[PDB]
């Protein structure tokens, strides 16, 4: 039924803004709430935003951060008069690119504010499904609140499943060396209480503007137009009803077959640039590790589920014989015991772009989410790093320094060694 | 006597929707009101599936599960909306899943109850109930796992009555959930237990009618219920017609099944989609033309069923009849007699001069059943998304516990292929 | 054959007579079962009361289903309550005392800076 | 003197309101029981204006009792005489004898007793019955075993109807007809079976009638029927008595099962050709195709002849026809008893139902004989039954409602046995 | 978030003073008002070093310490003169000594508290205070003593917020006092375990700087702070200028510091001179980069040769593609790759804010962290022990009330940050 975000972090609350934005151009919502369509009052679209007073149509989202700064971009900037002054948290001092700092000792003390202030969101939902999470794979507030966000929201609600969009962070747009540790440290902690979870490497995004969109060196708000564009694809199946797709479980159900293995790979069909493709070219371009969405090679791991998540002008007709040669051209590639996968996804709605942003309007876009298993090969790229820094204590003494354990590191890689073991353990037979 | 109907899931009830439009229509029913129509018989047997309201008035002997609001004000929205008695609608509002045990044990439970209520009160108002039938998929939990449930608790309640289905088996190939083969091995097993008759209906078949038979590209889950919803009514017909048969469903029951498992018929129809007595009864016999994905040659037929509509001769009926059981002598077995009757009513269906339906416990079933459990087990391996029950509360060997239940019915399908 | 017939009987409407040919040439109900009767209903009453021990048997194992998963889910935010305030108030004690033991050097190099003031006026 | 019918289950009641309506024509009762010793053998004089059958119906459903207290003749019989029972047997005859029977029996049983309580020295029934078919096998079956006890020497006729594949529907027949004619055989006294089949075929080629009806071949059984009965409604010599009926019939106890044979059906439309000779119609008795169960007497040997003559017959004529039956065709009697032909006349011509299939005609013939060749239909039953039970076919279903597994087996048994009687009567 | 200055000791303040008026006219500051400038970026981040006061005004948030008037009045007197509040300034009176325990023990602690006395109050007026930089001479007393102890007290009050210095390692060439080297060893050790970052600045290297790179004769305490001011406003750019960083000063350590100790950036820069010599545009970003990584440009007298990078940072200056930069900062890492340690991975990022300074189109400022820093620590120690000898010089501190082994205590703690550097020239 309903469907709450939280964005926790630099990172997550810019991505937030730019699909919370494009969020609104797909549903018709001038920027001060107000919708001039017949579809108010308190179904439909009705999953995200609320109708709260006479008028306006606040989104379901909560936004926290440790410094103003972001947060205060927001307050400023029309969407201005998008949400509600309670729904950004700001915090005072910086989490300083520090897990430890974001988890136990700037944390503590915020979280029971958030915390509390999501609970009076769920609070104007009749039955609610779940929350997305968006937030930093490395770099602090981002690893370490959301570490112990999940922890707690775990406690507070039930069932309720948790979606993570965590960006998987890229030597290049970064500037923090100590990102590695904050990440496998979150991650372990963090993936016991989630449910599924798209990770998305700034690297290959990176790529992608290079290659496809001629940006020399593209900015933050660059790149976020284009995970705005993909996140929107993604949660597309549970804002307009879609034909599939259409409830968190039978959504997932179809992507995890094993509690641990939550990621799955995106891949993002025509992402082609303002100053038109066949239904057959778009879907021989999701398997295509250049319009990847993390960096690895899945022509040599194999698929273990894999979704195909139209978007546009498409008959079925169409769909069928455009996969049937993507088996008598390309790379099969299944595991020893699941099917041979392709719930496809049909969604009439023709994708909506970012009015003076830097793609064009497409008649038709797709988006396969498949659970390869090559997405671990970032799990170790990874990884690497990290063991090679620990290995000499590296930056751990600001770790200790807040309050942490020398061998709550230990453990943390550990979790990764095991998970990099389940991998690798579901080849063949 | 009288017959319930209940109608549980989104695939169980937009069958059960396009079934009780085209039966009101034979009988001839105003979106609401009573009878419009030059005709007179269809009211001797309306007593059957039509409980009768005040003023003038019909409305059916229905009860409607499902686990979201969603589907159910499709009924009510679209074609004979407004035709079902207004709490007859069970609600669900929670989760459905796409899993079994959702369906079976928690959030179906957690309902289920409020259903036996709407039941109770049909059926203990019905003034000589002879029995339920029920519509549902196999592969999701909603009707599969509720109402497997339900029927457990339709017994127990009701050992007395006999019970009866049209289930809609899942196949690979269109289907949404990679875990059917999951959800159905579950019911099978259910099923196999507690039914007393189980029209099987694979939609590897139905979608095989369609692109085979009869030039549709792009088939909906419309054209494709089109044809259950003229199988049913097909089914049906001579509880709710003539007089030249009369049909206990008991009865029925005991002259079809040899063994108190195995009662799984396949059906099949005669002409397709929006017809001569030979050319019907080759068609009707054709495996190109069955509601389970089979082909009734390896597999031999335990009894056999059919019912022939048309103002027609039946004097050439019986002569074609003979005639298929001489063309095709060896495939029915010899130690059940005279195991193939048919019989005939004279007023058609919707469209079509003639038409016929072959009802069919054919041992090629287990054709069906391994095909499933074939996947079932490729996937049981490494145990693999059953992670999605385990977490539910059911048991690790529960799942291996009903893998073989069906192994069994395999192998006894196989072992009726006997001896004179 | 050509063969004399025997009459036996004649009356208002009617005659009858044997005809005899060729010559021949010679060559407990019991009551007490009502009581089986009711052995045919000793059978029915064992099925249909056992089909109902088996039934009423799948029934209080949904119980468990039901709640065994409930029972084994809190059976995890009551894991991992602790799993957190006590992993976590382990951190409070941690640090604070590495606040201390910051401090503390400090009354030391701060109470030797006293000293060799009282050691300076006295030299 | 006086004379009760019983008709259990579908088949019976049909066959018995297609004779009872015969019965009314016969002795000239308009519908509503008024017609303006003899025949109080079958009705009662109740009441002052009507006429009412010593009958009682029973069946399992409504349905089919249903049709009687509807179409004229519903002011024929006492609404007590018809008894329904709300849910049926489903063609299972443990479902008649022992789950649903148990209930109705004791209300049956008794309604019985009413009217043989207005009968000064009643002789005995009239059990009208199917064979195979549900409440037909399994009521039939109890009732037998409790009108037995509840009245002495009074002896039992039953007509059974022997199942047909073309006119049936249900699969099951064969058990249901092996199970009721065992425990059903020590407790009747002599039985007529009609084949089904026969009586089809009879139709389908002296009627010229396509695929024949229910109530097209009761009527054809209604005028067999009324032409056996016929001995003891009018009263003419031979059969005057139930008793006389095995006296002459039945040699040996077991044994009951006659062979019947009528003779001139011919079909109005032909209605007017010049009308058969005495001759002939005898002539005809001893034809396979004019039979009542499908067989084949020419090799069998016959045991107990009787020839039951109505109409216009002098018996100077009956005679000499004889004679020649003798000297043209198939003798074939058994090693030692006469050579049969207890010849009954009965000078009241033969009435046909009005707007019916068959004509007025002048004189029929009926023929009773006690052939050894009537247990062909003995095997070819019992055969089905074998190659069923042999893989517990349809079992469960008995089982089911409460029967034995070995019950079945042990009735088998008794055919088996009887089988070998009937084969163990030929030559020496 | 917000950052206090202490400035300490003649050659502290009068470093403090060309700092102040170098940033003070980016952000374009009158000798007292306000803002006069056609920009209007550089008030977002001037809350960060600027208290502001009543009227128009921007007042910095600074503290003076002296142990005498002499130069303080310097200050007042010269050039952005009145532009501190008149009691931020901390007066002396007594002597300095060029002795670091007058200043660290006996004529320091006698003020010091007055010190605190305005740090406490524009701190605890500050709304969010993010840590205190300082700046000072390491030979010679008032700045090296004092603020040593300033920063212990400093700390300790402040335990919980960033310390940072700029300290100004002396040579033997180019220096008042026979003893530095004493003075320089004790507050080293003191650095060493109380600061968070220390940006080490040979005079040594800033002389070195005006008659090897630019052939100017008689090198004043003039023409040689002009660096130092230069280098400092470098360093602080990115805390208070752009929006492209956001440089928590803690995050600004954390990523740029492995291990505790050992905090000791030598710094660098793109260009140089300032009186009868120029620049033909040509700072050109390859011609740039190639020259914040030559050591004839470092601050410390290093040669980030032998010895390794840890970590570092570079920020660049200039409307400019970057889209250049990084292609350059990649071949500097490969025409120059064995010089970087392995073991932290992506350890040299650099940022780029476009409002260039005071002349000059294009500018880089090398922040650096290279363990060749060792070269300096062992260069003092080398001529302390070769005093501390036959305990020379060392009598003026023995009757101040220091200890005989507090001398050798220190030159140890200095032995081991030597051959702990030494150490990680690692695998
Ligand atoms: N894709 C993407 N990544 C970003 C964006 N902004 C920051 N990042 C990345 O965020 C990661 C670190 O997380 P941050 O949100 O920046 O740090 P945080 O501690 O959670 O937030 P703050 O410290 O308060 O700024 C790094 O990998 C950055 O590259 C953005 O707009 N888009
Ligand atoms: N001659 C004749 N045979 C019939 C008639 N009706 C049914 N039968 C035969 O009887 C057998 C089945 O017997 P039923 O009388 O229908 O069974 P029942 O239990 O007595 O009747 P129900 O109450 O309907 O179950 C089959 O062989 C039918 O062909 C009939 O009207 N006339
Ligand atoms: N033909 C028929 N089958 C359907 C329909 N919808 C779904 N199915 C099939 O039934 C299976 C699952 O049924 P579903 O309705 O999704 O489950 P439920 O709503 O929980 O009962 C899938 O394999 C589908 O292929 C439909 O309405 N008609
Ligand atoms: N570049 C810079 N260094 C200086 C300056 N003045 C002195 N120095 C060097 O730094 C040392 C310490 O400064 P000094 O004023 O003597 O220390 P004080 O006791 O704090 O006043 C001196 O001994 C010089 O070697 C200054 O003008 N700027
Ligand atoms: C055995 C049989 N019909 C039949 C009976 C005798 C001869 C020919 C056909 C039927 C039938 O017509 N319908 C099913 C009974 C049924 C089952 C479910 C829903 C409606 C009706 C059956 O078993
Ligand atoms: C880490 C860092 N700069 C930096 C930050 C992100 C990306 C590139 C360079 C710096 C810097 O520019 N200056 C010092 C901070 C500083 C130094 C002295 C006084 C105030 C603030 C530092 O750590
Ligand atoms: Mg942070
Ligand atoms: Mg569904």
């Amino acid at each position: 039924r309903e469907c709450i975000s939280i964005h926790v972090g630099q990172a997550g609350v810019q991505i937030g803004n730019a699909c919370w934005e494009l969020y609104c151009l797909e549903h018709g919502i001038q920027p001060d709430g107000q919708m001039p369509s017949d579809k108010t009052i308190g179904d439909s679209f009705n999953t995200f935003f609320s109708e709260t007073g006479a008028g306006k149509h606040v989104p379901r989202a909560v936004f926290v951060d440790l410094e103003p700064t972001v947060i205060d971009e927001v307050r400023t900037g029309t969407y201005r008069q998008l949400f509600h002054p309670e729904q950004l948290i700001t915090g005072k001092e910086d989490a300083a690119n520090n897990y430890a700092r974001g988890h136990y000792t700037i944390g503590k003390e915020i979280i029971d504010l958030v915390l509390d202030r999501i609970r009076k969101l769920a609070d104007q939902c009749t039955g609610l499904q779940g929350f997305l999470v968006f937030h930093s794979f490395g770099g602090g507030t981002g690893s370490g609140f959301t570490s112990l966000l999940m922890e707690r929201l775990s406690v507070d609600y039930g069932k309720k499943s948790k979606l993570e969009f965590s960006i998987y962070p890229a030597p290049q747009v970064s500037t923090a060396v100590v990102e590695p540790y904050n990440s496998i440290l979150t991650t372990h902690t963090t993936l016991e209480h989630s449910d599924c979870a798209f990770m998305v490497d700034n690297e290959a995004i990176y790529d992608i503007c290079r290659r496809n969109l001629d940006i020399e060196r593209p900015t933050y708000t660059n790149l976020n137009r284009l995970i705005g564009q993909i996140v929107s694809s993604i949660t597309a199946s549970l804002r307009f009803d879609g034909a599939l797709n259409v409830d968190l479980t039978e959504f997932q159900t179809n992507l995890v077959p094993y509690p641990r293995i939550h990621f799955p790979l995106a891949t993002y069909a025509p992402v082609i640039s303002a100053e038109q493709l066949s239904v057959a070219e778009i879907t021989n371009a999701c398997f295509e590790p250049a319009n990847q969405m993390v960096k690895c090679d899945p022509r040599h791991g194999k698929y273990m589920a894999c979704c195909l998540l139209y978007r546009g002008d498409v008959v079925p007709k169409d769909v069928n014989a455009a996969i049937a040669t993507i088996k008598t051209k390309r790379t099969i590639q299944f595991v020893d015991w699941c099917p041979t996968g392709f719930k496809v996804g049909i969604n009439y709605q023709p994708p909506t772009v970012v009015p003076g942003g830097d793609l064009a309007k497409v008649q038709r876009a797709v988006c396969m989410l498949s659970n390869t298993t090559a997405i671990a090969e970032a799990w170790a790229r990874l990884d690497h790093k990290f063991d090679l820094m620990y290995a000499k204590r590296a930056f751990v003494h600001w770790y200790v320094g807040e309050g942490m354990e020398e061998g709550e590191f230990s453990e943390a890689r550990e979790d990764m060694a095991a998970l990099e073991k389940d991998y690798e353990e579901v080849g063949v037979d | 006597r009288e017959i319930v109907h209940i109608q549980a899931g989104q695939c169980g009830n937009q069958i059960g929707a396009k079934f009780w439009e085209v039966i009101s229509d034979e009988h001839g029913i105003d979106p609401t009101g009573s009878y419009h129509g030059d005709s007179d018989l269809q009211l001797e047997r309306i007593n059957v599936y039509y409980n009768e309201a005040t003023g003038n008035k019909y409305v059916p002997r229905a009860i409607l599960v499902d686990l979201e609001p969603g589907t159910m004000d499709s009924v009510r929205s679209g074609p004979f909306g407004q035709i079902f008695r207004p709490d007859n609608f069970v609600f669900g509002q929670s989760g459905a899943g796409n899993n079994w045990a959702k369906g079976h044990y928690t959030e179906g439970a957690e309902l289920v109850d409020s259903v036996l209520d709407v039941v109770r009160k049909e059926s203990e108002s019905c003034d000589c109930l002879q029995g339920f039938q029920l519509t549902h998929s196999l592969g999701g939990g909603t009707g599969s796992g509720m109402g497997t449930l339900l029927i457990s608790k339709i017994r127990e309640e009701y050992p007395d009555r006999i019970m009866n289905t049209f289930s809609v088996m899942p196949s690979p190939k269109v289907s949404d959930t990679v875990v059917e083969p999951y959800n159905a091995t579950l019911s099978v097993h259910q099923l196999v237990e507690n039914t007393d008759e189980t029209y099987s209906i694979d939609n590897e078949a139905l979608y095989d009618i369609c692109f085979r038979t009869l030039k549709l590209t792009t088939p909906t889950y419309g054209d494709l219920n089109h044809l259950v919803s003229a199988t049913m009514s097909g089914v049906t017909t001579c509880l709710r017609f003539p007089g030249q048969l009369n049909a206990d469903l008991r009865k029925l029951a005991v002259n079809m099944v040899p063994f108190p498992r195995l009662h799984f018929f396949m059906p099949g129809f005669a002409p397709l989609t929006s017809l001569t007595v030979p050319e019907l009864t080759q068609q009707m016999f054709d495996s190109k033309n069955m509601m389970a994905a089979c082909d009734p040659r390896h597999g031999r037929y335990l009894t056999v069923a059919a019912v022939f509509r048309g103002r027609m001769s039946m004097k050439e009926v019986d002569e074609q009849m003979l005639n298929v059981q001489n063309k095709n002598s060896s495939y029915f077995v010899e130690w059940i007699p005279n195991n193939v009757k048919t019989a005939v009513c004279d007023i058609p269906p919707r469209g079509l001069k003639m038409s016929a339906t072959f009802i069919g416990n054919s041992t090629a079933i287990q054709e069906l059943f391994k095909r499933i459990s074939e996947q079932f087990t490729a996937m049981f391996r490494r145990k693999a998304f059953l992670h999605w029950y385990t977490g539910e509360g059911m048991d690790e060997m529960e799942f291996t516990e009903a893998e073989s239940n069906m192994n069994d019915l395999v192998s006894e399908y196989q072992q009726y292929q006997d001896a004179t | 054959a050509d063969m004399e017939v025997i009459e036996l009987n004649k009356c208002t409407s009617g005659q009858s007579f044997e005809v005899i040919l060729k010559p021949p040439s010679f060559d407990p109900s019991l009551e007490e079962i009502q009581k089986k009767l009711e052995a045919a209903e000793e059978r029915r009453k064992y099925q249909e009361a056992e089909l109902l021990k088996h039934l009423a048997e799948k029934r209080e194992h949904e119980r468990e289903v039901i709640q065994k998963a409930i029972e084994e889910n809190n059976n995890f935010i009551k894991m991992a309550k602790e799993k957190l305030a006590q992993k976590m108030e382990s951190n409070k004690e941690n640090r604070e005392a590495h606040l201390a033991a910051m401090l503390e050097r400090l009354q030391e190099k701060d109470k030797h800076a006293e000293e060799v003031r009282k050691n300076k006026e006295l030299k």
